[PDB]
RNA sequence: CCUCCUAAAGAGUAACGGAGGAGCACGAAGGUUGGCUAAUCCUGGUCGGACAUCAGGAGGUUAGUGCAAUGGCAUAAGCCA
RNA sequence: ACGACCAGGGCUACACACGUGCUACAAUGGCGCAUACAAAGAGAAGCGACCUCGCGAGAGCAAGCGGACCUCAUAAAGUGCGUCGUAGUCCGGAUUGGAGUCUGCAACUCGACUCCAUGAAGUCGGAAUCGCUAGUAAUCGUGGAUCAGAAUGCCACGGUG
RNA sequence: GCCCGGAUAGCUCAGUCGGUAGAGCAGGGGAUUGAAAAUCCCCGUGUCCUUGGUUCGAUUCCGAGUCCGGGCACCA
RNA sequence: CGCGGGGUUGAGCAGCCUGGUAGCUCGUCGGGCUCAUAACCCGAAGAUCGUCGGUUCAAAUCCGGCCCCCGCAACCA
RNA sequence: AAAAUGUUCU
């Protein structure tokens, strides 16, 4: 909420600044973060893949989508309509929430971390990242968690040039490298 | 969002070591005693630092001097 | 390795070589032998081949091989598998 | 319980507790204990935020954890480009120290194949 | 078929077959160096040693392409 | 018994002509109501690789149809509830 | 020249197989502090107290002693307290990175030891197989020789037993 | 739907008229042999096939069907 | 070129038998026993499952074709 | 119960 209303006044502003829009609509906005744990593995065990669910959903406080195999590969020994993966859409408030934890409180929790890849934009503007242990986000319980797991985030913008994001990115602090 | 089956969404307050009181909503439920934040981590300092370190030459110089 | 106080080692002739390179500016490999001889600041830039038993194998000094040996850069056994 | 990155153990004593960071072991601990004014017997359980911050502090003025790992690599990675004789030896997994190799290297060279 | 076989003779002979003042790199012999594929210099019209990091010189033959583009790199080696 | 071609643009049309299938399956894979739109490709991104899952763009039905082929199918006959 | 002198390299190589050792896998243990008890030796281009510096290997000054005198040289297991509580661990120390010390013209190939860091394998070993009948085995240390330096080897010595 | 044979430890098979797990073999260890057989000890591992029901629970005892073997009889 | 069967670790056989699990004996390799080789004991490696297409989620497995093999029938005048 | 053999000339 706090990260959203500092958008409003100062970021958007920022931009302005920098770009010259012609519209406050032009602007850069995040549009969805998209969390995606693809458990993968879970084709042995489907506790694991509810575990990895639940892991999500105190990362991020909505309940995953199960996302199940599209199509079917024996390289990996999946079948369609497998459980093989749990993604949790993030969009207003909640979103926005989640936002500010990972780059006020979380990305810091990183191991080994100097910064982000601002290479990694995929053309049209939207971010990705992925944490390689989810105890990173101190809503995990380092007790409890049995799986050194992890997901990725995918910050979605409606930024049309990579060039934008990035700079909308970095108006939400983004350490970057 | 859909009722009951969602977790616990409470407005908890994370505290780190250097003075940075900071609430925010999660599903943590206890009040949070963090390490680090944006506003102490070093993402300025430590890039800095581990860049100047590589040399021969100076550090031959320091063992004998002329 | 080698003591801090006794200061670090260098061929005589090789220091005087060296020397004699740098103060001509003139390249060309200089042949060596003794391969137990720090690598100086001053002999950055030139070529210096040093013996590995058989062979001269010319070593371009770089600034990262200062205080290595010379002989550190010119592997005496030729070896590739079994 | 986490100090510079990783998780510390809560049941183990400090001077141990602290041993578990990459970059510390058990000389280093006790100086940081010391530097702290921490006894060595007093585990991670009864142990004060305040108390922690100090030793977090003391620990980060040491080369520790990640950047530690950065640097040993970087080393290797240096003696590699070289291709000094020790840099030959990193690069083909064989002892680097002066070690006899005909028999005893197994660390280094890896379980034996035939 | 006769030829066949012939050539197959020849070749299984050739596989049985198979079975240091050369390059006085400028004023100093006696030091580590190889002919390197790209082109191969015998008695060729002049030739150029690539001071490497490992194995010593390559000998290239001047007015070589790889070489070119090494000199072009750095002319130092 | 079914599909194409042979078959000469209605139907039909032979050959020990040329190609493949069927002897079922499904109480949902049927009925209906509401919704959704594919294969593939690029860039990116935890283990994750040429190939699982997630971002967006290109793509525009190349896919799908419980199974052969043909003809069909976006109003979808495809895929969800 | 299959003789001789020199420099550098090699005898230390490494898919691998065997021998003999050491260290381990731990709680009859480790780690920490306190404290007791040896024997045998060696030593003047040597051994090198005390005092000072150095976390330490060691450095500086420097007596003493060709040594029942002085030195190497505080024996270690043990014992007494504390801790760890069966974990790949406070076991294990390999490995490797960094910083060093000494010796010696010289420690790159290729020395040892130190410090900090790193912390492999290994949780008692398949077939098979060796040693030992008493102060023996097992275990714990200590010295010597050669040696500038460099032993887990060898040769000795005692402790526990 | 005519009859009758067989469904458990890893495998091959015995067995109580209501309260429990047993053999030979295979697998683990050991004893033995100079070595290996054959021994010989010892442990071990099983929702007695799955599910309702009588009842205090019940391989045990009733209601509920596939698979292979032999014979006899039907079948437009 | 008409009918079947087969091609798999160096050899021989299983598997295919109704796709997704590469096994058995001999050999080989490394140990051990022995004085030494045998025999025996222990451990280990080894295979794009003729080849090429194809079907597929995926093939050793199902289907086609081709390569080599082994049966076989190739007749009545 | 089971235990085969030992390259030639000295
Ligand atoms: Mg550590
Ligand atoms: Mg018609
Ligand atoms: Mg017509
Ligand atoms: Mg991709
Ligand atoms: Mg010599
Ligand atoms: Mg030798
Ligand atoms: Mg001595
Ligand atoms: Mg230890
Ligand atoms: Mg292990
Ligand atoms: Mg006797
Ligand atoms: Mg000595
Ligand atoms: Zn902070
Ligand atoms: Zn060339």
């Amino acid at each position: 909420a706090k990260l959203h209303d500092y958008y409003k006044d100062e970021v958007v502003k920022k931009l302005m600044t920098e770009f010259n829009y012609n519209s406050v609509m032009q602007v850069p906005r995040v549009e969805k973060i998209t969390l995606n744990m693809g458990v993968g593995e879970a084709i042995a065990d489907k506790k694991l893949l509810d575990n990895a669910a639940a892991d999500l959903a105190a990362i991020s406080g909505q309940k995953p989508l199960i996302t199940k195999a599209r199509k079917s590969v024996a390289g990996f020994k999946i079948r369609q309509g497998y459980p093989i993966g749990c993604k949790v859409t993030l969009r207003g408030e909640r979103m926005w929430e989640f936002f500010e934890r990972l780059i006020t409180i979380a990305v810091p929790r990183i191991r080994d971390f100097r910064g982000l890849s601002a290479k990694s934009f995929d053309g049209r503007g939207n971010y990705s990242m992925g944490v390689r242990e989810q105890i990173i986000f101190p809503e995990i319980d380092y007790d409890k968690v049995d799986r050194v797991r992890g997901l990725d985030i995918t910050i979605t913008t409606t930024a049309k040039s990579d060039e934008e994001g990035r700079a909308l990115l970095a108006a939400f602090d983004f350490p970057f490298r | 969002m859909k009722k009951d089956i969602h977790p616990k969404y409470e407005e908890i307050t994370a505290s780190c070591s250097c003075g940075n009181v900071m609430k925010i909503r999660s599903t943590v439920g206890h009040d949070l005693n963090l390490d680090v934040c944006s506003k102490c981590h070093p993402f300025f300092t430590g890039k800095q630092r581990d860049v100047a370190t590589g040399g021969r030459v100076d550090r031959f110089n320091k063992r004998f001097n002329i | 390795p080698r003591s801090l106080k006794k200061g670090p080692f260098i061929d005589l002739h090789l220091l005087k070589k060296v020397e004699k390179a740098v103060e001509s500016g003139d390249k060309k490999p200089l042949r060596t032998w003794s391969r137990r001889s720090t690598i100086f600041p001053n002999m950055i830039g030139l070529t210096i081949a040093v013996h590995n038993g058989r062979q001269h194998v010319p070593v371009f000094v770089t600034d990262e091989m200062v205080g290595h040996k010379l002989g550190e850069f010119a592997p005496t056994r030729t070896y590739r598998g079994h | 319980a986490r100090i510079a990155g990783i998780n510390i153990p809560d049941h183990k004593h400090a001077v141990i507790a602290l041993t578990s960071i990459y970059g510390v072991g058990k000389t280093r601990s006790k100086a940081i204990l010391a530097a702290a004014g921490i006894a060595e017997d007093v585990k991670i359980s009864e142990l004060s935020e305040g108390q922690i911050d100090t030793l977090r502090d003391e620990v980060a003025k040491f080369v520790v954890e990640g950047d530690l790992r950065r640097e040993i690599s970087m080393s290797i990675k240096r003696l590699m480009d070289l291709g000094c004789y020790r840099g030959l030896r990193h690069r083909r997994g064989l002892p680097v120290r002066g070690q006899r190799t005909k028999t005893n290297a197994r660390t280094r060279k890896g379980p034996r194949k035939p | 078929a006769e030829e066949q076989d012939a050539a197959a003779l020849k070749q299984l002979q050739q596989k049985s077959y198979t079975p240091n003042g050369r390059v006085v790199v400028e004023g100093v012999g006696n030091l580590m160096h190889h002919i390197a594929r790209c082109c191969q210099p015998i008695p060729g019209d002049e030739i150029v040693g690539f001071i490497t990091q490992g194995r010593g010189i390559s000998v290239h033959r001047a007015d070589c392409e790889q070489l070119a583009e090494l000199r072009s790199h750095a002319p130092e080696r």
